């Protein structure tokens, strides 16, 4: 009875590791900020932002040229593909480019956080930086978890933007539906406030757990150059667990 | 060590559960089997999206598939062979004599006999020699058209049954059709 | 003019670090296997195969989830939802369950590849076990290529297997559709060896890219304990692009 | 401490077991049947694409 | 009693008797 | 043998573009996959909802 001692042990330690994760969220949020904050801010929306910003347009083109090879090759049994401009843009908006985009961040921007602060604890520069007196959570965590949760959903519009518009090339361009009852079936079925905008706040939720999780794994990690290395993976794989777990409940309250 | 050569030979069981369920409860591959078919055939005046694998039917059930639809460049018409089933549609062992009990019922009948050519055992030995082999359920005056079910799904064909004193032998052409209709059809009959 | 020379710097010396990998790949396959060689493959397909049946499991039914309520709430205002059997299971078979669970692949088994062969490398276990005569990428690298290549198609069935119980969990047990038209919808419409199997090629392509890149990664790494995370990260992303780029191919050629 | 650390080894397992039931349950691979049904039957001339199971 | 057959049908009306019908 | 990497690298993606347009090709989607095609034409008074690429 070994397995389930040891099994039960595992659990508790996970468990205790998420109250330590919310009594740090709870100490840079309920704070003023030290004068220059914003200066770094600036700086870490760079790193974090517009680094990842090749990946996302290059990769939000090719599921729109999926979608819209697959909607076709479905919608013309039927016959009736004045609805290909609302398929692809509604299984974008308020499905797939919030959730799609978020397990892309988690790999390129979330795990490079871990990394990051990471490297800054087995090399002590996080316990140098406290006999200074400077806070090592208001200077160097806050500033990047500030930028993770602006630069997430800022780039599901860039990728729902580019997704359509990559649909648009393959269904009307190529395989030869009408262009105007392309984008006319669009603005009839597809709202603003009800599908754009649920689709970016579906996205701050995903940006909050992505970013939370990933700067946790790299603030209490075991100093170590292969112990860090073993909180990357813990960090990729528990923010595509909260994505997709908090998929289903946002989905079910605001689409049903 | 034990463990290591265990928990894969568990996940090859898992796999194993999954991969059966989506072949014989998923796909269509359970449903799909000709119980010792045979093949006849033949030619239609109009096939709008009769796609291959589809269905034929006799009265609402399934016996047959679809396999080629190619034109007939001397006379631009389709060429459709079908596989019907040798167990749902022909007559079986102890079944040879209920095809010869019936053509000595309605087809052998002397108010029958006595219109046509003048014998005595001409046409009476002829239906134990042709009958007893190569033979079907299908009555020759039966002509196998297109349709479609509701009004969104695919085509099938459908064979409608009626009199009848000959039975269609093997890979035979079925004698009369009727094309499909839509739009460019209906409201031109319309009026 | 250094911004451009910088640049045009970067793209020669990762076209360079394509060709070293595709003469690696070489190496590995084109060998009889060394005696013992089926020993370390059993045992190197639970620490990629087995590891990762938990997060693919729970994931999959999420999915799941999803496509029963999102297909639910389109297809009851057409009416028609004898339908709804047929489109859950074709968005999973053909494109879902081939793409998302080499998304899932490329974080938790992908890069932890990367970590394994990558921390044997700085630590000169890697240089110490060539000394004794052992060639190590016949030791060391070629039980892990095989055991990707394996464990990936014997996970999207179960990804599969998995999303369509748990999209008829939502669909008949709890919105409320008939079962025996559930059922009855799929069997007419999914075909095996036009869905089924093209599913399980796609993944065999996909498998071969997610680990021919996780294991060249950890194997070209620059021996430092913060070069190995920096290739963490170069082998998520390459990944990810690889998946969503032979996505687009495949499925033009399959279905087109 | 050894029972803290046990009972959530059991209280797990039993959760992660019973689901597989619970999941193979709903998978129509299991059960699947009536309470003491029985079997009619009729004849018709033109069942036109009346699938089995059907309700 | 249980086993037993019903015998009053009709069968199907499809749109293929029902179109031409309706003309 | 830097050389040679590089090279054994321009022959994968110049692999990895023959193959891009040929999946395009016979997938329809580009060019003309019909054999020994000729070109005959029509002269209608209506024609509504007629693209190119029909049948």
């Amino acid at each position: 009875m070994n397995t389930i001692a040891w099994l039960g042990r595992l659990v508790i330690e996970r468990i205790r590791g998420i109250g330590v994760a919310a009594l740090m969220l709870l100490q840079i949020i309920f704070s003023l900020p030290s004068a220059g904050g914003f200066g770094r801010f600036v700086y870490q929306m760079h790193r974090v932002g517009v680094m990842s910003l090749l990946i996302i347009t290059v990769s939000g083109l090719f599921i729109g040229l999926v979608l819209g090879l697959q909607g076709y090759s479905i919608l013309v049994n039927v016959g009736s593909e004045s609805m290909l401009g609302t398929m692809v843009s509604l299984t974008l908006l308020r499905e797939l480019a919030p959730v799609v985009a978020a397990l892309l961040f988690a790999g390129r921007a979330g795990s490079a956080l871990t990394a990051e602060i990471g490297s800054m604890k087995q090399s002590e520069q996080l316990a140098s930086m406290e006999m200074i007196g400077v806070d090592p959570l208001k200077q160097i965590v806050s500033p990047r978890l500030w930028a993770g949760i602006v630069s997430l959903p800022m780039l599901t519009v860039i990728f729902a933007a580019i997704g359509i518009v990559g649909g648009k090339l393959v269904g009307v361009d190529f395989l030869g539906v009408d262009e105007g009852s392309f984008w006319s079936g669009m603005q009839n079925n597809v709202q603003f406030g009800h599908d754009v905008v649920n689709g970016i706040i579906k996205s701050i939720v995903f940006a909050l757990l992505c970013t939370w999780i990933a700067v946790f794994q790299g603030y209490a990690c075991d100093p170590t150059p292969e112990g860090i290395a073993t909180a990357m993976t813990r960090t990729v794989v528990y923010s595509s667990l909260c994505v997709l777990g908090f998929d289903f409940v946002l989905t079910a309250v605001m689409f049903g | 060590s034990r463990t290591s050569e265990l928990a894969v030979g568990i996940f090859v069981i898992i796999f194993g559960i999954a991969l059966f369920f989506l072949a014989m409860k998923v796909s269509g591959l359970v449903g799909t089997n000709l119980s010792d078919g045979y093949t006849m055939k033949a030619q239609f005046d109009n096939v709008n999206g009769l796609k291959p694998r589809a269905k034929v039917t006799m009265s609402g059930v399934t016996i047959g598939r679809v396999d080629s639809i190619t034109l007939d460049p001397v006379t631009r018409l389709a060429t459709v062979t079908f596989d019907l089933d040798g167990k749902l549609t022909s007559f079986n062992a102890e079944q040879l004599k209920e095809v010869q009990k019936n053509a000595l019922d309605e087809l052998r009948y002397s108010s029958d006999y006595t219109q046509a050519t003048p014998a005595q055992q001409k046409t009476m030995e002829q239906q134990l020699i042709s009958n007893m082999n190569s033979i079907t359920s299908i009555d020759e005056d039966a002509y196998i058209m297109v349709a479609t079910n509701g009004l969104l799904g695919e085509k099938y064909l459908k064979i409608v049954p009626g009199g009848g004193l000959n039975y269609l032998k093997r890979g035979d052409t079925i004698s009369n059709t009727q094309g499909t209709m839509d739009l460019e059809d209906l409201i031109s009959k319309f009026i």
